[PDB]
């Protein structure tokens, strides 16, 4: 059973997808082939809540129908400073315009 | 015997039997009979509804008679009606339909009588008028459908339906699912 | 195997490179001589479609790239009314 | 014409599947090719109905015309009933491309008196106003089978 998702870092985001019964260790390992930093200056969330390496995505709340291909579920990235973590840092997406009114 | 080679030869033979002064219901029925069914010459006639059957006017006959093609689902059937005193003949195209006679009613409220039931077999022609009877016409199939060739004259928008556990009469206008091949909602 | 899209406002998709050729366009550019060489980055800019479209068009990709062989039932593409107009001009554009 | 159903007589049970979202319109394609609608099934809804081998079917849209697939091609003829069991048809939504799919949706939120108000390119308002239509798809389909 595969879950879809965006990971997102500043303005970088990710479309990739992942079994339901992988672990989150396992998804920094391809977001170390993509962006080349080791699992251990990785910080993955779930909106605001950091995720156990050893948990599995299911047990993380990455389902079936949370995360489909045509609307993929989000992951959030951090990366160490090389002290510390950086704070969890999203810019969102531009706005459409407002609907015209031909459009109801 | 005049045989009708294909329908439209059929409906010209019509035509010209309800031109002349005396209508021979006995002769039509037995021509309508002898037109062999053939699918390829009236299937844009043939118009499917799932809930109930379908009323789809063919020739209106110069006034003097109509012409229409109803189309039965499976388990789709007629109410207890009669013919507003004209003429009226059934031909099957493809599939059955059993025919059930009802008696006209006592006047007050009891169930009719079935005088007699008989099905219809393909190609078989029928003839019905209110001397006879009324009558209820259903698909008694359970997998396929039935088509049927109606001619009434003169023709009718008016009859009435009747409560088999009563008698009592409400009278209906009938719709037409089509006409000439076209839809008409 | 990943290769870099850009929005106008500047955010960065990275997508599978089988994914993109989803594009009529994209396809055209990266199948043919306009191949990145290795010297090169794996960045397209699209100085013109938004980030909200694009990632919607990326989402349009992997949308595509796994119900093409499903053979019994596939789900519908969402799209909301705001976007509609939008992505309709990268569709045309992006020729997928 | 090339794309008729052969009238052949032998009867044929099939079940209409649709497993799409939309409401399907059966369509067939009598003898002489031309197009008649059947009853439309409502979506998860399947029935077993009644036709004959060599006759021609396609499943649209009933809304909108859009194009629906069936088991997996765009039309459908069943064989003979091999040992009196049934032949499926499973209807299920192509994938659109993009553009046909957002031309599906803004179709379906402003009227056609008013494409021409939206600020596209001009591009887009004939390919808005090329609404799917059943006859410009035999058109291209009976092309596709003469070149074999
Ligand atoms: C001998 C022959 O070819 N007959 C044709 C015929 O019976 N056909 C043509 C097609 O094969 C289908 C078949 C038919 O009309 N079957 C009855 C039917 C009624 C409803 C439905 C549907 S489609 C969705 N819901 C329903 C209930 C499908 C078939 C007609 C009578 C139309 C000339
Ligand atoms: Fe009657």
């Amino acid at each position: 059973m595969d879950v879809f998702l965006m990971i997102r870092r500043h303005k970088t985001t990710i479309f990739t997808d992942a079994k339901e019964s992988s672990t989150v260790f396992e998804l920094k390992r391809i977001v170390e082939g993509i962006l080349k930093r080791p699992p251990d200056e990785q910080r993955l969330y779930k909106d605001d809540q950091l995720l156990d390496d050893g948990k599995t995505l299911g047990e993380c709340g990455f389902t079936s129908q949370t995360a489909r291909p045509q609307a993929p579920a989000t992951v959030g990235l951090a990366f160490r400073a090389d002290d510390t973590f950086e704070a969890l840092c999203i810019e969102p997406f531009s706005s459409p315009p407002e609907l015209p009114d031909v459009m109801k | 015997v005049l045989k009708p080679r294909t329908l439209a030869d059929l409906i010209r033979i019509l035509h010209q039997l309800f031109a002349g002064d005396e209508v021979n219901v006995e002769e039509v029925q037995a021509i309508m009979e002898a037109y062999e069914s053939d699918p390829t010459e009236w299937a844009m006639y043939a118009k499917f509804d799932q809930y109930r059957y379908t009323r789809n006017l063919v020739d209106q006959g110069n006034g003097k008679f109509n012409l229409m093609i109803l189309c039965w689902g499976e388990g789709h059937g007629s109410s207890i009606h009669d013919h507003t005193n004209s003429h009226c003949f059934l031909k099957m195209l493809q599939g059955n339909l059993k025919e059930t006679l009802f008696a006209w009613p006592d006047k007050k409220s009891n169930e009719m009588v079935k005088k007699s039931e008989r099905v219809l077999r393909e190609n078989q022609c029928a003839y019905i008028n209110d001397s006879i009877g009324l009558h209820r016409v259903e698909n008694i199939s359970h997998t396929e459908p039935a088509v049927s060739l109606h001619l009434y004259s003169p023709p009718f928008d008016t009859c009435h339906a009747f409560d088999q556990r009563t008698g009592h009469k409400n009278k209906v206008t009938m719709t037409f699912h089509s006409k000439f091949g076209i839809r008409t909602p | 195997m990943y290769v870099k899209l850009i929005s106008s406002d500047g955010h960065e998709f990275i997508v599978k490179r089988e994914h993109a050729l989803t594009s009529g366009t994209i396809k055209a550019m990266l199948s043919g001589p306009g191949q990145f060489a290795e010297n090169e980055t794996n960045e397209v800019n699209f100085r013109e479609i938004p980030s909200h479209v694009l990632s919607k068009v990326c989402m349009y990709f992997t949308y595509k790239v796994r119900y093409t062989n499903s053979s019994t039932e596939i789900p519908e593409f969402p799209i909301a009314p705001e976007i509609a107009l939008e992505l309709l001009m990268a569709a045309n554009f992006l020729d997928c | 014409p090339v794309l008729r159903s052969v009238n052949s007589r032998e009867p044929s049970q099939v079940i209409f599947c649709n497993r799409s979202p939309r409401v399907v319109l059966p369509v067939w394609l009598n003898f002489d090719g031309e197009p008649q609608p059947y009853p439309t099934l409502p979506p998860g809804t399947g029935r077993r109905i009644h036709s004959y081998r060599g006759h021609l079917w396609l499943f649209r849209d009933a809304g909108t015309h859009d194009g629906l697939l069936v088991n997996q091609t765009e039309l459908f003829v069943p064989s003979l009933n091999v040992d009196g069991q049934p032949i499926f048809a499973n209807i299920t939504l192509p994938v659109y491309t993009l553009k046909e799919r957002c031309l599906q949706v803004v179709r379906s939120l402003v009227k056609p008196e008013n494409y021409r108000r939206l600020d596209i390119v001009r591009s887009l308002y004939e390919d808005l106003e090329d609404h799917p239509n059943v006859q410009k798809d035999l058109e291209r389909l009976t092309q596709e089978r003469i070149a074999h």
